[PDB]
């Protein structure tokens, strides 16, 4: 009943932004940002 | 690119060609890399020593040489044949 929905809205927007800045690479190649965003996926998964 | 010009323009070399075969070079850039390596080999003479190596999260030679070779017609042909066989797969690692 608290304004706890707005926090979830903001974290959903953050998850969307994280998905957007992901850069697909060919043939199992990666960069540092992609490795960083993969770890961040656990932060969203546990909160949800 | 003539042999006499190349001879008179510099001194004998110890060249080592380091080719990136990580995943991101897949496509047009790999084909251009192969052609460019062949063209660069075309500029070497019998006083020059060359070897071609590749790396994708692990560095290795492209052929059965494993060190610098005389870069005569036969060795250059072997290096060209080995270079026109590399595929792009893996993660880039410049330190290795
Ligand atoms: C992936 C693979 O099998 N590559 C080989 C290459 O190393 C070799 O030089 C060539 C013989 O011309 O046959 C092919
Ligand atoms: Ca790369």
């Amino acid at each position: 009943w608290k304004p706890f929905e707005t926090i979830i809205l903001l974290t959903i927007f953050a998850n969307c932004v994280a998905l957007a800045v992901y850069l697909p690479m060919p043939e199992d190649d990666n960069n540092s940002l992609n490795l960083g965003l993969e770890k961040l996926e656990y932060f969203f998964l546990t909160v949800f | 690119r003539r042999p006499w010009y190349i001879q008179g323009a510099a001194s004998p070399k110890d060249m080592l060609i380091l080719v990136d075969v990580s995943g991101s070079v897949s496509g047009l850039t790999l084909k251009l890399i192969r052609t460019s390596v062949s063209e660069m080999l075309e500029t070497l003479s019998d006083d020059d020593f060359v070897n071609v190596a590749s790396f994708n999260s692990n560095a290795q030679d492209v052929s059965c040489f494993q060190h610098l070779v005389q870069a005569n017609v036969r060795n250059k042909k072997v290096l060209k044949d080995a270079v026109n066989n590399i595929t792009a797969k893996g993660i880039t690692d410049y330190k290795k």
